């Protein structure tokens, strides 16, 4: 049955020099869905704040949307 | 409840923003609201980069003081919860 | 990706806020794009459904309870792109 | 470089905003501007003005115009910097 697993990621692991903060984020991922087809997809999302660079030493801060998976469900 | 925080933009001009003052953080239904301060302590002199609201991060949880943790970065950053908490910042 | 005619398509559908009952509390716009993702999707390697892969916001001018006008850019109210799981 | 508009917040004080001046929009998708006012008993009371995000009803519209006939809050949309400084009404 569809389940919200908690997967956390890193930035040097993938941007460590690009993104000032945070260092990483609780990302999470989505289980078994029944019969019309059903896949365990994300149903709820949260934004996350970021302190990174613009393009050429320009620091920025914006609340990026749909970057964290809050609650999964069936399609 | 409501949360306000000291605002700052060293580059307020080009960006057409007030240079400082408070900023009321409005956010998600039941999610927490924090504050941030970013600067560059490179010479021995501190440079305010920015200061503002911040949306639910875990690095900010239950921290009543804005403390920059990482050692020797080009850009210091600190996260705290609780109103105007970002006015005063430090490194550790 | 388009959607004219099979595969993961993004159907484009408009909605009047009147046809839903919201015309009274929403000043602008008069409606929005209820786009959805319909289409067959290849096989994995489990399964794959045609779902949205991209959401865009919309600007609205509406009244809140206290009869006072607000203007907010409502996030994720428009399905922009579809893809397979 | 891309989009800048006239800003105006009739309720600026409580909302802890500027009462006026100019707002610079971010977004590649189109960037418009709006203007909301009241036309009740020979008086035009500004409600709001600022940046408006990609509304098709706002495309290739160089002039901010209210098309609706008998509204309590008027509204006009437009594409093109500071285009919302001036606003008219038809039907």
């Amino acid at each position: 049955i569809c389940c919200k697993k908690q997967f956390f990621v890193s930035f040097k692991d993938i941007w460590n020099d690009w993104i000032i903060a945070p260092s990483g984020y609780h990302a999470n991922y989505c289980g078994e869905c029944p019969s019309l087809k059903s896949c365990c997809v994300p149903t709820k999302l949260r934004p996350m704040s970021m302190l990174y660079y613009d393009d050429g030493q320009n620091i920025i801060k914006k609340d990026i949307q749909n970057m964290i998976v809050e609650e999964c469900g069936c399609s | 409840e409501t949360r306000e925080c000291i605002y700052y933009n060293a580059n307020w001009e080009l960006e057409r923003t007030n240079q400082s003052g408070l900023e009321r953080c409005e956010g998600e239904q039941d999610k927490r609201l924090h504050c941030y301060a970013s600067w560059r302590n490179s010479s021995g002199t501190i440079e305010l980069v920015k200061k503002g609201c911040w949306l639910d991060d875990f690095n900010c949880y239950d921290r009543q003081e804005c403390v920059a943790t990482e050692e020797n970065p080009q850009v210091y950053f600190c996260c705290c919860e609780g109103n105007f908490c970002n006015e005063r910042f430090t490194h550790l």
